[PDB]
């Protein structure tokens, strides 16, 4: 819901910033929240709304 | 000249110009630039064929 920029790829020689973040219809109301789980630690898929 | 008779191993020696820290030969200075996507290898082509 936020980038991350991650690292930086090369285009062609041209050192470059890599960012991982939503896909644009899986962030824009805030019922999609829900879209969102989580892994603990007991390999449950836990969301948010928990 | 006593100094090629050498190896495979070239082997120069001279004398310093006048003002060390400064532009040498009458000589030329020449840096071919990259310009786009050409690669390490395209530019090695031009380098080469100029």
């Amino acid at each position: 819901w936020g980038g991350s920029y991650v690292n930086d790829f090369i285009d062609r020689g041209r050192v470059k910033k890599v960012y991982v973040m939503s896909e644009a219809k899986y962030r824009m109301l805030p019922d999609d929240i829900g879209d969102w789980y989580v892994r603990a630690a007991d390999g449950q898929m836990v969301p948010f709304s928990a | 000249r006593a100094f090629s008779q050498i190896k495979d191993a070239m082997v120069f020696a001279f004398n310093l110009p006048a003002i060390v820290e400064l532009g040498t030969a009458t000589g030329f200075d020449f840096e071919l630039i990259d310009q786009a996507g050409l690669g390490h290898e395209k530019l090695t082509q031009a380098r080469n064929q100029l």
